[PDB]
């Protein structure tokens, strides 16, 4: 069956936390 | 009825929260930059309690603390007074709304019972305890740094920690945590379907459930419980310090070098804690 | 020593038991 | 020997074993019989490596509260120290070596007891959920009792077990690291205060009609599993000296002097327990007769 | 524009902060960024 | 009703996230 | 001007050369101003990180859109007939014309078609229905997030690592060898065998179940008597259905050799004992160079050693030539992909692996 | 394993108490010495430290822990927490127990004589005292405290170091400072113990047996990561100097190891890890007279 929306939301909620950590490299590897 | 008593003093705290974030400083209740105009970021952002310079008066708009002037009303610290009061109006106002929505359906009110551990927590936490203290301006702020600040303040002065209420009320919270994720857990194994799980733990944990309203009523339970036993120990220590120490271990140790316990080094850290700040 | 030798063959005896058992698994 | 085997896979027995549950027992009971004597009977264990014994044990004058199990001392480090290292009996009691015998045979247990619940599970035909939640308090118990004491780089200051020795190392620990500032403590904080709140509101809902559930139930059994494993991770990280955010000083005025935050006074509190006296130039008696 | 799969909202917002938002931004604090004199 | 119920709310968080997405800039 | 920070001779330009040349020069980190040895390796290091999570999330990207937009379970019904669906499409610049053109492959709104072939690597390693597909892609997302994290960390003052911890060859190509190589094959043998062929041949296997069903009847008791015979007898029979139990044998290893009569592929089992073999061959291997315990060979040894009366020195010194300089060990590594590149791609068009692959001619 | 030793240069005494030892401390080469340990533990000896003799001396209390010993030529002093402080003019012989001040910051934790009628005294708590009078008098060299320390010592020229109560940080002083500079901690892992170097400069030794030496006075930078122990993760409790060169260090169970190159290369004596006890300290007298102290009345005397 289809994916349900709450797995969609969840989804971005989950791939909040490598955006920050990017983030995080790039600033410790601009310096 | 009283579902429009909550909604405009609702809105009124949360806009006063949000205001307060972001433009009032507690400069001159703190020494402190605690919004986003001065450059704090969201966890160091808090609604500072007012000074030390008025005691329990409430900072009123029409009161003389402030005559009517809003520079001075901020500068003062009263939207904290503002916020909290809000606030606690407007949750007492929910009360009433889940009882009068229990009333309307015709069921007897068991979210309004759940709920009141919340209000016996913010009235006891936020409320009673500075009223028990000097004044405000050791009540907690309304941040997340401000809460932390609170909680080490209250572990230094109180040995909170030791207290028998805060030890029912962790045991609580997280007996709470443990049966949402244990029901959680088996309705979606068994995904009636209840004789296979108390099968499992009837094999696996031997003392297995008796009836799911049974479950579902211990785990309404035991978090509110422990909530309402966590305000009680707060608002006993505003009236009479119930933390059991044992002093004969600290005769015991104090002159014998070859002799201490974690109640000893904890009971150090406390008056260590005391000292660091004069 | 012999302290050792017998937790030693106890361990053992314990894991291999289990291992032995897992892996004829009955039902 | 096949009789036994049935008896161990057996789905009838009053108390189900399978065969997790036959590696489970032992371990379970033994690391029970140690831990009970070692917070009876224990003599003071030096924790520090200076002349400062501490004891947890009752018999050495210790109530419920106050006992706690000591853990291995700074000499041990984070070496391997069985009964057969120690040169006689009295050195590994002193030593703190029941400390990780229990800690050893108790992580073993533990897992062991995963392992028993997921063997029964399916034995019994059903999908198994109740090892994805019961991971959660594994995996902080882990990273509380093995991980953080190989981060540190020592035993001494892995967790004592008892409720004074719990309290002492938290707020060691937050001095130490600055946890409640670090985000995954207040993932676990919002996760256990969720799982309390579902609680709550799932039993009134049940009990006023006693007379989309399914994803209902999964997400309120799943919300605080994920916030333990995320906390469970963040103390592994803080184990290997990382810590929380330092907003300290983080806001300057013109010229260059500190304007403070509520930050700068966490970092305050932590510093002065991390030194349990005052600071230097605060007028010591001079002179002394 | 209109779909089947579930979340059908998501891409109405989604597509136009990473046309129009995303872009305008990063573009405007990477010229920020690039002319912003002294230390070299 | 739902219209105050929506604008006493929407009409301040413009002006709001307006604010603070200058402050984002008025940093020296 | 501050940008380029790392260089001041293009700060100090007054014209637009100044910002094409400092893209242009930003990751060539071996000219900076001010570059010690030991800096330039590490911020390597977490740049090597960087590209690694981005390839995991890239992957994780193409599984989450295949899995929320695509036709996966309709497409596993009908392989030789139903077309892939890539992702979605939402142009609010198009017209009625192409929406009712796009709305293709059997959908309900404008659609892209999918020809990189995932859908049949998918199919071929197990997966069947979309949920998986999902897990699959928070997982990613999550090793991705863990990946970055590794590069902040050994990015950190106290985690930072050595020049002489850069320079160990030895111990490199030993543990690469041995685990990035041999324990990764070994590992996606034992996927193939625990999960991979058991769906082949009609038998769903999970994270649930996995860890009671054996892939063979007789478990793990003839792999060390020796009687390893017993998993090549009984294998697939030519009249075998993929994903179905008609026609299909219990053979986990075997050697059957050619294509699959169906799906015009080659055996899964083969796979098995193929990457089976190479695992073990890479573990031999990876046992080669001594790092700290005596045994074990030094390349420096071997290259002096290696001398040729008509070449003079021989291959003298190239190991200190290899190790201090990177652009030799960059142009030996980007040699040696572009030629197993071409390889993999000769030898896939001929020998396809995935079910049904060959007669989506397109993708191929 | 680790690398062995060519020999055991320790001969092992097995004094009859129960408690830890403290401190040595000697008057003359061949004059009689006398140690300081746990519960009042005072032995005196006259043959070098070979034999060992308890002195039972009680006061009104028996929980006064001696903790350092300080004899220069003949006078004599002992400090031990909770306070208690012997001063001695005549080797030993009689004790003489001077009353601590009431306002004394803390429990006592070191002291040493500088000579004739000198006591510098050092507490718990970071207070630097000194006596000029023998005990009558005492005046203050630092106006402010570390706070609760784990462990101090004192720098051959007269400066003082001090580890915080849990290790996180440390802090130093200098003569003539009224404060203490405070310095957070040079090595990943949390210190054990910091000590003055017999070439000037400052050594640390934190968990895990991980020792870390400074190059510099400023001890701002520090070289590499030294575990005496490699694979083994013993917990390091002391190190000396026999030589300015030679390097030797105390850990658990014996673990007593031996440095010819500063470091470099550790090799343990496994003639001494046959001892159930875990050292404490080892006191270097001359490069030839070496004590090392540790549980329950164990001594190793160098030959
Ligand atoms: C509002 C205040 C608040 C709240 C709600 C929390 C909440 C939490 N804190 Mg926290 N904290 C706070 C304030 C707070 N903190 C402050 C102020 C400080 C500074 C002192 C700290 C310092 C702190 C530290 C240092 C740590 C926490 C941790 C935790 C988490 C507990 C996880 C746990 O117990 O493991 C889950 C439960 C277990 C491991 C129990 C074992 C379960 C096994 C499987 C069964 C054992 C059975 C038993 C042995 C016998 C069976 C009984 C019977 C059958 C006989 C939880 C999210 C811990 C954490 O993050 O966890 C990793 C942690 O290490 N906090
Ligand atoms: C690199 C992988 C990748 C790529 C190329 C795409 C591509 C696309 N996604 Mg998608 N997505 C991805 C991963 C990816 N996705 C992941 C992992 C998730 C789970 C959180 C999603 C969730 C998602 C949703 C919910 C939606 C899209 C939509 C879209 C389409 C609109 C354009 C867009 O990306 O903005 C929107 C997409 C995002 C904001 C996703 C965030 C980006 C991911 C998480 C990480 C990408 C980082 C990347 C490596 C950075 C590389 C930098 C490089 C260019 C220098 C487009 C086809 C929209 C669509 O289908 O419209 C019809 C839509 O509504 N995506
Ligand atoms: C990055 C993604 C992206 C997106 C989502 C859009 C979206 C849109 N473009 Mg477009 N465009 C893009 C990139 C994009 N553009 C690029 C890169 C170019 C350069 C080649 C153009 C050049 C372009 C032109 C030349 C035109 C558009 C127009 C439009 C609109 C037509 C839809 C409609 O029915 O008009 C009516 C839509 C509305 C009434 C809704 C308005 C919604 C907001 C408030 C508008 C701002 C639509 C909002 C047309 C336009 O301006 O329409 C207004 C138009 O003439 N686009
Ligand atoms: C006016 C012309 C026009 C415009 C504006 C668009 C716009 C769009 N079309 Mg489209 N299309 C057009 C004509 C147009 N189309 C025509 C004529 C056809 C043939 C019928 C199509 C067929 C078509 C299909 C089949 C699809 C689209 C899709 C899309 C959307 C993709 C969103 C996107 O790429 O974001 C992301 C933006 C980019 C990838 C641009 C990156 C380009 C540069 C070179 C890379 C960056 C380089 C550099 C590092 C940048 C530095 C950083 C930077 C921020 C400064 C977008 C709304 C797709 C869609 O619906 O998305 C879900 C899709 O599937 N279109
Ligand atoms: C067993 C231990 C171990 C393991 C697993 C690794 C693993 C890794 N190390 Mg490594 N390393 C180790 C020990 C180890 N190391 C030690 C001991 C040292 C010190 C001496 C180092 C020092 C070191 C350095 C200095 C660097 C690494 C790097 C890397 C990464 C290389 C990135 C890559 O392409 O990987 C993925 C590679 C594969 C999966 C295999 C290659 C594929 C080949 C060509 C065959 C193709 C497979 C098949 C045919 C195609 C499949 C198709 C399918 C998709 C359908 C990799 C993750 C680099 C890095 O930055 O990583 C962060 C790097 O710069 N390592
Ligand atoms: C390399 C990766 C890998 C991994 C992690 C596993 C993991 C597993 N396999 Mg498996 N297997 C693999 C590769 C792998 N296999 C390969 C390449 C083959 C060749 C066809 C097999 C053939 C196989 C059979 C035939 C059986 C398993 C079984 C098992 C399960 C328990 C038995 C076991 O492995 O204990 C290993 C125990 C030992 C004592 C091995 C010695 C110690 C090692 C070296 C460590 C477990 C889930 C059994 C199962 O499903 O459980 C009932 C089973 O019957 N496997
Ligand atoms: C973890 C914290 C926490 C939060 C944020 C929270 C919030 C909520 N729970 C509610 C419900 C409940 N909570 C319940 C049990 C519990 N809830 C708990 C803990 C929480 N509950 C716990 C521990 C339990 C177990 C006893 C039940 C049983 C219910 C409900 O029936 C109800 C519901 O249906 O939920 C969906 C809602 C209350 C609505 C209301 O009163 O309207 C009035 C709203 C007002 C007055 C605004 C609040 C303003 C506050 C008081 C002061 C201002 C605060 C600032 C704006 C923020 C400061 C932030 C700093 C800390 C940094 C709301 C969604
Ligand atoms: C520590 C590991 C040591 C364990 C060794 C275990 C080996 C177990 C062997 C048991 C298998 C029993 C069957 C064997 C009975 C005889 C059957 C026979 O003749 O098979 C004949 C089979 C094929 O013959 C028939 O094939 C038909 C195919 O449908 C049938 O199905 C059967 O497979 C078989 O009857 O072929 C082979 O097995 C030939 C031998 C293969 C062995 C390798 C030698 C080939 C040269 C390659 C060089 C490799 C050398 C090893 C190098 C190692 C490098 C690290
Ligand atoms: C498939 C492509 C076919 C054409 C490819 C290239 C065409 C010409 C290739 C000839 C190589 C050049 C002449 C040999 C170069 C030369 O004479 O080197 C001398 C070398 C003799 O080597 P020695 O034994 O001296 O030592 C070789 C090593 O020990 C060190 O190099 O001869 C060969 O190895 C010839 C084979 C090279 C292959
Ligand atoms: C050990 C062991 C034992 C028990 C083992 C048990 C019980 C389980 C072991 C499992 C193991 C060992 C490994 C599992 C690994 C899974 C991995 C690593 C997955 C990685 C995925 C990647 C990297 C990419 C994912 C992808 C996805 C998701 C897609 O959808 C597209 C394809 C692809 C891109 C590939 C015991 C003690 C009993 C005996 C001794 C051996
Ligand atoms: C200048 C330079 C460089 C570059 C160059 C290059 C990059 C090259 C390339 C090259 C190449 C890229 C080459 C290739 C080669 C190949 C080969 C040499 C092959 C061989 C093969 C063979 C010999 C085969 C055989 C066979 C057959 C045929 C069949 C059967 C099987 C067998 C296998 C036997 C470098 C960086 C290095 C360094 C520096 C300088
Ligand atoms: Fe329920």
């Amino acid at each position: 069956m289809a994916l349900s929306d709450t797995q969609i939301l969840a989804a971005l909620v989950v791939a909040l936390l490598p955006a920050f950590l990017a983030f995080r490299l790039s600033t410790e590897l601009y310096k | 009825w009283s579902g429009l008593l909550l909604f405009p003093c609702a809105f009124m705290a949360l806009g006063g929260w949000l205001t307060g974030t972001t433009f009032v400083t507690s400069w001159y209740t703190h020494g402190l930059a605690s919004s986003y105009l001065e450059g704090a970021n969201f966890l160091t952002v808090a609604v500072s309690s007012p000074a030390d310079a008025f005691g329990h008066s409430l900072l009123f708009l029409w009161g003389p603390e402030a005559q009517g002037n809003l520079t001075r009303w901020f500068q003062i610290g009263g939207l904290w007074p503002f916020v909290a009061l809000h606030g606690a109006f407007g949750l007492i106002g929910f009360m009433l709304r889940q009882f009068e929505i229990s009333r309307l359906v015709g069921i007897r009110p068991y979210n309004a019972i759940a709920f009141s551990g919340p209000i016996a927590v913010f009235v006891s936490v936020f409320l009673m305890y500075p009223l028990g203290q000097s004044s405000w301006f050791f009540a907690p702020s309304f941040g997340v740094a401000g809460i932390f600040r609170f909680i080490l303040f209250l572990q230094g002065f109180h040995n909170w920690t030791l207290n028998p209420f805060h030890m029912m009320g962790v045991a609580g919270i997280l007996g709470g945590a443990l049966l949402c994720a244990i029901h959680g857990a088996t309705v979606e194994n068994t995904l009636y379907s209840m004789v296979t799980a108390n099968r499992f733990w009837s094999q696996i944990f031997g003392i297995a459930f008796s009836n799911k309203r049974w479950l579902h009523f211990f785990m309404l339970f035991v978090p509110v419980t422990g909530l309402w036993m966590s305000s009680v120990g707060i608002v006993g220590l505003a009236l009479n310090l119930r933390a059991y120490d044992f002093v004969s271990q600290e005769l015991r140790a104090a002159e014998d070098p070859e002799f201490e316990t974690f109640y000893t080094k904890n009971i150090l850290l406390n008056e260590g804690m005391r000292a660091w700040m004069a | 020593l012999t302290l050792k030798i017998a937790v030693y063959i106890v361990v053992g005896l314990f894991i291999s038991l289990f291992i032995f058992g897992f892996l004829s698994s009955d039902p | 020997w096949e009789q036994f085997c049935q008896w161990v896979t057996s789905t009838n027995n009053r108390i189900y074993v399978g065969w997790f549950g036959t590696l489970m027992i032992p371990t379970l009971l033994t690391a029970t019989t140690c831990f009970i004597i070692a917070f009876i009977a224990a003599p003071p264990v030096d924790i520090d490596g200076i002349r400062e014994p501490v004891a947890g044990s009752l018999l050495y004058g210790n109530n419920i509260i106050s006992g706690a199990v000591v853990p291995s001392s700074n000499a041990i480090g984070l070496h391997f120290y069985p009964i057969w290292e120690a040169a006689s009996l009295d050195e590994w009691l002193y030593n703190g070596g029941p400390y990780q015998l229990v800690v050893f045979h108790f992580l073993i247990g533990i897992f062991c007891y995963m392992g028993r619940q997921w063997e029964l599970s399916y034995r019994l035909g059903m999908r198994p959920w109740i090892c994805v939640a019961y991971s959660a308090p594994v995996s902080a118990a882990t990273a509380v009792f093995l991980i953080y004491p190989i981060g540190q780089g020592s035993f001494s200051d892995g967790m004592p077990l008892g409720i004074s020795g719990t309290f002492n190392f938290m707020i060691v620990f937050q001095a130490e690291h600055n946890i409640l500032m670090h985000p995954f403590h207040m993932l676990g904080v919002a996760g256990v205060f969720g799982g309390s709140l579902f609680s709550a509101m799932h039993g009134s809902l049940v009990t006023s009609s006693l007379v989309n559930s399914r994803s209902l139930h999964f997400f309120l059994g799943a919300w605080p599993v994920i916030g333990i494993w995320f906390t469970a991770m963040g103390v592994s990280t803080m184990a290997f000296n990382l810590n929380g955010f330092n907003f300290n000083q983080s806001i300057l005025d013109s010229q260059g002097r500190v304007i403070g935050t509520w930050a700068d006074v966490l970092n305050r509190a932590n510093i002065g327990f991390e030194v349990m006296h005052e600071r230097n130039a605060h007028n010591f008696p001079l002179d002394l007769a | 524009m209109d779909g089947s799969y579930a979340a059908s909202y998501l891409p109405w917002i989604l597509i136009p902060m990473v046309g129009w938002l995303f872009p305008a931004v990063t573009m405007g604090l990477l010229f920020i960024h690039i002319e912003s004199e002294g230390e070299g | 009703v739902r219209w105050l119920a929506v604008h006493t709310l929407a009409v301040p968080s413009v002006f709001f996230v307006g604010a603070i997405a200058a402050m984002q800039f008025i940093q020296r | 001007t501050k940008f380029p920070k790392f260089s001041q001779d293009l700060a100090q330009d007054p014209t637009t050369r100044r910002i094409w040349y400092g893209i242009a020069t930003a990751h060539d980190f071996e000219t900076h101003d001010g570059m010690t040895e030991e800096n330039l390796y590490q911020k390597i290091f977490a740049s090597h990180f960087g590209h690694i999570a981005i390839i995991f999330l890239w992957t994780s990207g193409t599984l989450f859109h295949v899995a929320w937009q695509g036709n996966f379970e309709q497409w596993i019904k009908d392989p030789l007939n139903i077309r892939p669906i890539a992702h979605a499409i939402w142009d609010p610049h198009f017209g009625e014309g192409a929406v009712n053109a796009f709305t293709q492959a059997g959908a309900s709104n404008p659609v892209n078609i999918a020809y990189s072939g995932v859908y049949h690597w998918f199919y071929t390693i197990g997966m069947t229905t979309n949920q998986e597909l999902y897990s699959g892609a928070v997982f990613l997302l999550v090793l991705a997030s863990l990946f970055l994290f590794a590069g902040w960390l050994h990015l950190q003052p106290k985690f930072r690592p050595s020049l002489a911890w850069f320079k160990n060859a030895e111990s490199r190509l030993n543990h690469h060898l041995a685990g990035l190589f041999g324990v990764s094959s070994l590992a996606w043998a034992g996927h193939l065998v625990h999960v991979a062929i058991p769906e082949a041949r009609g038998q769903h296997v999970g994270w649930d179940n996995f860890l009671s069903t054996p892939p063979h009847p007789a478990g793990l008791m003839p792999f060390f008597t020796g009687n390893w015979g017993v998993y090549a007898a009984d294998p697939d029979t030519a009249g075998h259905i993929f994903g179905t139990s008609e026609g299909a044998g219990t053979a986990i290893l075997t050697f059957l050799g050619g294509f699959h009569p169906q799906t015009e592929s080659l055996w899964l089992t083969d796979i098995a004992h193929h990457h089976l073999a190479i695992a073990v061959i890479f573990i031999i291997a990876g046992h080669m160079y001594r790092t700290n315990w005596g045994i074990g060979h030094s390349i420096k040894e071997i290259l002096n050693a290696h001398k040729g009366p008509l070449t003079g020195a021989g291959h003298t010194n190239l190991y200190d030539t290899i190790n201090n300089s990177l652009h030799f060990q960059l142009g030996l590594a980007l040699a040696s992909l572009g030629v197993i590149t071409s390889l993999v791609a000769q030898h896939m068009y001929s020998l396809p692996s995935y079910a049904f692959i060959a007669q989506d001619h397109t993708t191929q | 394993h680790v690398p062995d030793l060519a020999f055991n240069p320790w001969q092992e005494i097995a004094l009859e108490t129960d408690s830890t030892f403290a401190d040595i401390a000697f008057t003359e080469d061949p004059n009689h010495g006398w140690l300081v340990g746990t519960k009042e533990t005072i032995f005196e000896t006259t043959d070098g430290g070979d034999t060992w003799e308890q002195k039972l001396i009680d006061l009104g209390e028996e929980k006064a822990s001696f903790s350092a010993v300080s004899f220069s030529g003949n006078e004599g002093w002992i400090t031990g927490k909770p306070s208690i402080l012997l001063h001695t003019t005549d080797g030993g012989q009689t004790w003489a127990r001077i009353p601590l001040s009431e306002k004394l910051p803390g429990a006592p934790y070191s002291i040493i004589a500088l000579g004739p009628q000198t006591a510098e005294m050092i507490t718990d708590l970071g207070a630097i005292y000194k006596t000029t009078n023998g005990g009558k008098n005492w005046k203050a060299l630092v106006e402010g405290a570390v706070g609760v320390a784990r462990t101090i010592q004192r720098s051959t020229d007269g400066r003082y170091v001090a580890v915080s109560a849990r290790g996180n940080f440390y802090s130093t002083w200098a003569p003539g400072q009224t404060e203490w500079t405070p310095h957070n901690r040079n090595s990943s892992r949390r210190l054990q113990t910091m000590g003055y170097g017999k070439d000037g400069q400052l050594w640390l030794l934190a968990r895990g047996g991980q020792l870390q030496f400074s190059t510099d006075p400023d001890a701002e930078e520090w070289s590499d990561v030294i575990a005496p122990q490699d694979k083994g993760s013993w917990g390091l409790l002391d190190l000396s100097f026999r030589t300015p060169e030679e390097v030797w260090v105390a850990g658990a169970s014996g673990n007593l190891l031996m440095s010819q190159d500063g470091g470099q290369t550790w090799a343990k004596d496994t003639g001494v890890e046959d001892i159930p006890a875990n050292l404490y300290r080892v006191v270097f007298l001359s490069p030839e007279k070496g004590f090392v102290l540790g549980q329950d009345g164990i001594l190793l005397k160098y030959n």
